[PDB]
C-alpha cells in the first residue's frame, strides 16, 4: 500500500543521493502520463538539435573573422546553463550575404591565434556567395570537457571571405549541436 | 509566528511556473507543457516547537484574495521530525497542453490552524522555505522564443 | 546489548535460583504502546498528516455500512449523486403567430443554464467547481391544437455557431443537429448533444459550449377560431457529467490561456 | 470522457467532493479553564453545511433528508515544556439533550479520545449514523454533537506560550441524501 | 510470556475502538472466574425479565388513564439508564384493586391521544376485579429505536374501567421488559 | 496496541462503508524518515561516531572509480 | 507536586464501589458481588518532568 | 384552461392519505404504514386539445 | 424492458377487470417490499380476529 511518505510528509535533509523519482499520490490523484506528439522535446538531442542565432558580421573586405563560440544565455539553448560540462558533434549554420564572392569557414578549439593564420589546414568549407552552409565541426577540443559557461565553451570559428571586387555584405550566424553530452547539472541562472 | 491567530494567513500570492528559478528557465525556453506540480514546504523549528498549518491551493484561480481552503486541494502540517510538507497539483485546464508562460497555476495559500506554540528556551516564531517541481508526469511540449536574458 | 536485554535476564535469574514454589519474580520489556511513528489520511483532495498519532476509537462493535436495511427512504442509494443529471426545465416561451420565418423564438445559455438559479438540482455542485465536461439530452415540447400547423427548426449551435451567427445562411443550419419538427404532427423534439468544444474543458457558468435555439421553420398558421398562444419549451438532462477544477464558491475562474 | 485527461483528476472527484475532509471548528483553550469545562462543540451534522463554502454545502440542500458516517480529527498541539489533557468524545442527541444528567468522568463510555496533550497532537473518532430514526432531518443537530472538554487544565510553564487552539476536522465515511425538497426549506421527515 | 502493556503500563489515549477486554496479571495473581449460581444476573434478558413498580392510579369512576411508559430512575431498572437505545417486548404488569367490575387495559406507542378513544382497536385485555394480569405490549413503535430516557422512551399505557355501582379503588402498575435490545452505552447518570 | 494501529483501522473503516464509488479514506502510518539510529564511519586510523545522522548524498549516476 | 517530600502523600482514601459513576449504578441495583477491581492512575505532565 | 399561462398553477395542495376515500378508512384503522403512493391524473379534452 | 405504460402513461378506460397489479417504475425507482412484524396486519383473518367495542 501507499506510505506517509509518497503523501507528502518528508524530510528534506533525507533527499541525497540527487535524483529521487519517489512517486506522490492521494486518492484522488495518480501520475499520468499523457502525451500529445510521437516524441519528446525535452530529450537534449531533439532540442538542442535545433539551432538558434548566435551573431553577425558585417565584412567590407577579406579580413578574417574569428570569433568565440558559446552557449546562448537568451534562446531556447539557455537550457544548457543548467548544466555545467558539455562535449560532442558542434553544427554550425553561416549564412553568406554577399554579390559576388566565397566565404571561407573554419572551425577549431585551439585558443592560439596563429594556428588560424593558414586557414586551409583547419577546414574551410566553401559557400558561394548567396548561398548558405551548415557545417558539423567535431569534438576537436584539446580538454576532455568544456564547462558549458566559457566565453568559448565551443570552439572558435572562423571566417574569411574571398571577395572580387568591391563587393561587401554581412555573415549571419546560426548555431546547434548534433548529440549533446551534458554532466553534473548546476544551480540555475538569474536574470538580468 | 506564535503570533498569528488560527485562520490569519502566513502566505498567499498567485503562483506562475516562472516564480522558480529551474522552471522559470523551461518557460524562456517552451511554450507549452502539462502534468502536477509539487511545493514543499519546509518550515525550521525546533524540537520543542508543535503546531498546526494548513496549505491549500486553488488551481486556476486568479484572485490574490484569502479564503476558505474547506474546498481547495490542502495539506495539514503538523510540526514533528519531518517538517517538510508537500502538495501535489495535478494538470488543470480547458487545454490538453497550456501555456508555459500564461494564466497562472492558482491561488497558493498557507493558513495558521494552530497557534505555534513554544516554551522558555523555544523560538516564538520560525522560518519557512516553499519549493517548487514538475511531478513525474511532467512534459513541455513546444519551445518558443525567449521572454527574459538569463545570465 | 541493552537496554532492550533486561526482561530475559531478570526473568531467567529470577528463574535459575527458582525453587519448589517457583521464581519470586517475573520481568518483561518491550516498546511503549506510544512509539515514535507518523500517520497520514488522504480524503478527497485533501491530506492530513499527523506526526504524533494515537489509537483511534469507535463505538461497541460498530456497523459502517450506513445503509438503511429498512429502506425508510425508498429511493436508489445513488440517488443524491445523479440528481444533478436530472432533466429540467431550461426554458418557456409563447411563439408570436405574426413571427416571420427565420425569426428566433428562444434559445437557452449552454451550458450555464443548467445553474440558471439557485433552484436546479445541478446548481449545487456546479458552484464547487470552475472546470465541466458533459454531453446534453434535450427535448424541445411545442404543442398545438389539430386545427392549427405550423413548423419550427431546433438546432444545436456550438459557440462557433453563435460567434458567426449572422454569417451563416438559414435553411443550411439543418446540417447542426436538429429536429425540422412540423407542428400538428410532433409535440416535442429529441437531441441527444455531446460534449462539443475546441478546448477539452469549458468553464463552468460560461456559454462556451453553445447554445440550444429554436427558430420559426415556416411561421403559425392559426384558424380564426383555434387559439394563439403557442408556448414553446426547452428542457434538459445530462447524458453525462463532469466537475473538476476547485474553485471558491462561485468565483470566475480562467481555465482558458 | 477527456481521454487526454486536461483535468488530471479521478473521474468521479466532483461525486466524492461533499464527502471531503473539511474544518469545521477551532478554539482557544484557555489556560484558567475548569475541569469538566466544554472547550468547543460542533452541530451534528449540520456542521458539514455549516458555510455556503462547504463543499457538501452544494447536495445538502437539494435533500431534506440524510444517513452519514463521521471521522472527526480533532487536533491540538502544544510545545513540549506545556502539559495537559482534553476529552474529545462524540454525545448522540440523547447525551446531548440530557446532558447535565449526566456524571462527567463516566462520558469515557462515549467514543471518546482522552487525549493527553504533550503526547499526542491529533485524536481520531470514527462515527457511524447513530440516531433512534432511520434517518435525520437535513440542516439539524440530530445526529447529535461532537465536543470538546477538559479532562485536566492545561498547566502552561512561565515562559511557554499560553494560546493553545483546538481544531475539529470532519469527513463523512459515508453520506446518503434521499428526501428531495425545495432549496434550503426546513421539511420535516419526523411526526 | 507477558507484556509490560498486561502489568499495568499503558497508555489512556489508546484506548480505542471501545470495549478492550485486556488481561491484567501480576506473579501471584490472575483472572479467576467463579460462578456461584448455574446462570447469569447481569444478563440484560435476565436482570430486566424482572418487573419493578412503577406507578399507581386511584379511580372513583370509569374515566380513562392514559401514563407515559418510561424507563426507571428507582430500581434495578436504572442499570437502563447507561444505554441509549432500547426496542423489545414490553412486559407491564397491572393490578386492579376493586370490589365488583371490569378493567379494561392497552398500550400504543402513538402519540395522538385521539387514537385511544375508542380502546377496543388497541388491544383492552380484561382484568376482572381482584385479579392482576401480565400483558406483554410488542414493539409497534412508529420509530425503529426508543431513546431510553424520553418521559415517554416506552409507549403511554391506557386503563378504564367498566366499574357496576358507586365501587372505586385503585390500580398499581409495574413494568418489565422480555428481551431487550439496548444500544450505544451513555455515561453513567448523577445523584439527586 | 496502539498508536501504530491507525493506518489499519481508518483505512479499514473506510473500507467497510465503501459503496459503489469506493472508499472516501485512505490512512496509512509508519515510521519517519529521521529514525533514532546512530552511524559510525572510520577512516584511516580515526572514527566519527554521529548519534544524529541524515541520508547521504551524491551527484546524478556517479562514477566513484576514479 | 515539586514540593510535596518523599514519603509524603498525594492521596489517600477509602475506596467503595459508589465512588465510582459506573460501579455505583450497579450498587444501587445488585446487592452482591465478586471479582477483582481495577484502579488506573493517569498523570498528566509535560515531556521534561520526571 | 386555455387562459392559464404556463408557469401558472392548476392546482396545488398539501397531500394526505385521508384525502382518499379508500385510504381515509385504512387512516381511521391503522396506525402505521409504508410504502409508495400512486397518484393519477386524467384530463379529459377532445382529440383536437393539445 | 420497461413499457411506457409502466412508466405513467395509461389510459383510465383501460383498467378492467378489476383486480390490475401492473408495477410502476422510474430509473431510481423500484417496487420495495419490507416487513416490520413476522406476520401481516392487512389479511383480513388478522385484523379482524381483534375484538372491538360494540
Amino acid at each position: 500500500t501507499m506510505s506517509p511518505n509518497e503523501l507528502g510528509l518528508t524530510s528534506a535533509q533525507d533527499d541525497g543521493p540527487l535524483g529521487q523519482e519517489k512517486p506522490n499520490y492521494f486518492l484522488n490523484f495518480r501520475s499520468m502520463n499523457v502525451d500529445i506528439f510521437t516524441v519528446s522535446h525535452t530529450k537534449v538531442d531533439n532540442l538542442f538539435g535545433r539551432a538558434w542565432f548566435f551573431m553577425e558580421h558585417t565584412f567590407t573586405n577579406e579580413g578574417q573573422w574569428r570569433v568565440p563560440l558559446e552557449f546562448p544565455k537568451q534562446g531556447h539553448g539557455s537550457l544548457s546553463l543548467l548544466f555545467a560540462y558539455f562535449t560532442g558533434e558542434l553544427n554550425i549554420h553561416v549564412l553568406f550575404l554577399s554579390e559576388r564572392g566565397f566565404l571561407r569557414v573554419a572551425h577549431t578549439y585551439d585558443t592560439s591565434n596563429d594556428r588560424v593564420n593558414f586557414l586551409s589546414s583547419n577546414g574551410v568549407i566553401t559557400v558561394p556567395a548567396g548561398e548558405q552552409m551548415t557545417l558539423s565541426a567535431p569534438y576537436y577540443s584539446n580538454k576532455p570537457l568544456r564547462t558549458v559557461r566559457d566565453n568559448n565553451s565551443l570552439g572558435y570559428l572562423m571566417c574569411k571571405p574571398f571577395l572580387t571586387g568591391t563587393s561587401t555584405g554581412k555573415i549571419e550566424v546560426y548555431l546547434s549541436l548534433r548529440c549533446p553530452n551534458f554532466f553534473f547539472p548546476l544551480p540555475a541562472p538569474k536574470v538580468t | 509566528s506564535a503570533t498569528t491567530a488560527p485562520q490569519s494567513i502566513v502566505h498567499r500570492n498567485i503562483v506562475y511556473l516562472r516564480l522558480f528559478p529551474n522552471l522559470n528557465v523551461f518557460v524562456n525556453s517552451y511554450s507549452y507543457f502539462r502534468g502536477s506540480l509539487v511545493l514543499r514546504l519546509s518550515v525550521y523549528a525546533s524540537t520543542f516547537n508543535r503546531g498546526r498549518l494548513r496549505m491549500g491551493f486553488f488551481p486556476n484561480a486568479t484572485t490574490d484574495s484569502t479564503s476558505t481552503l474547506d474546498n481547495a486541494i490542502y495539506t495539514i502540517c503538523d510540526i514533528g521530525s519531518d517538517n517538510s510538507f508537500e502538495i501535489t497539483i495535478p494538470y488543470s485546464f480547458s487545454t490538453w497542453m497550456r501555456k508555459t508562460n500564461g494564466h497562472p497555476i492558482g491561488l497558493f495559500q498557507i493558513e495558521v490552524l494552530n497557534r505555534l506554540t513554544y516554551n522558555s528556551s523555544s523560538p516564538s516564531e520560525v522560518y519557512c522555505i516553499v519549493q517548487g517541481k514538475m511531478g513525474q508526469d511532467a512534459r513541455f511540449f513546444c519551445p518558443t522564443g525567449s521572454v527574459v536574458t538569463f545570465q | 546489548v541493552g537496554n532492550e536485554i533486561g526482561g530475559n535476564l531478570l526473568t531467567k535469574v529470577a528463574d535459575d535460583a527458582s525453587n519448589i514454589l517457583g521464581p519470586n519474580c517475573f520481568a518483561t520489556t518491550a516498546e511503549p504502546e506510544n512509539k515514535n511513528v507518523v500517520q497520514a489520511t488522504t480524503t478527497v483532495n485533501t491530506t492530513n498528516l499527523t506526526q504524533h498519532p494515537s489509537a483511534p476509537t469507535m463505538p461497541f462493535s460498530p456497523d459502517f455500512s450506513n445503509v438503511d436495511n429498512f429502506h425508510s427512504m425508498a429511493y436508489d442509494i445513488t440517488t443524491g449523486d445523479k440528481n444533478p443529471s436530472k432533466l429540467v426545465r431550461l426554458e418557456t416561451h409563447e411563439w408570436t403567430p405574426s413571427w416571420a420565418r427565420g425569426y428566433q423564438i428562444t434559445h437557452v445559455e449552454l451550458p450555464k443554464v443548467f445553474w440558471d438559479h439557485q433552484d436546479k438540482p445541478a446548481y449545487g455542485q456546479s458552484r464547487y467547481f470552475a472546470a465541466v465536461r458533459c454531453g446534453f439530452h434535450f427535448q424541445v415540447q411545442v404543442n398545438v391544437n389539430q386545427g392549427t400547423a405550423g413548423s419550427a427548426l431546433v438546432v444545436y449551435e456550438p459557440k462557433p455557431v453563435v460567434t458567426y451567427d449572422s454569417k451563416l445562411e438559414f435553411g443550411a443550419f439543418t446540417n447542426l443537429p436538429h429536429v425540422l419538427m412540423n407542428l400538428a404532427e410532433t409535440t416535442q423534439a429529441d437531441l441527444c448533444i455531446p460534449y462539443v468544444a475546441d478546448t477539452n474543458y469549458v468553464k463552468t457558468d460560461s456559454s462556451d459550449l453553445g447554445q440550444l435555439k429554436v427558430y420559426v421553420w415556416t411561421p403559425l398558421s392559426i384558424p380564426t377560431g383555434s387559439a394563439n398562444q403557442v408556448d414553446v419549451t426547452i428542457l434538459g438532462s445530462l447524458l453525462q457529467l463532469d466537475f473538476q477544477n476547485p474553485r471558491v464558491f462561485a468565483q470566475d475562474v480562467n481555465i482558458y490561456d
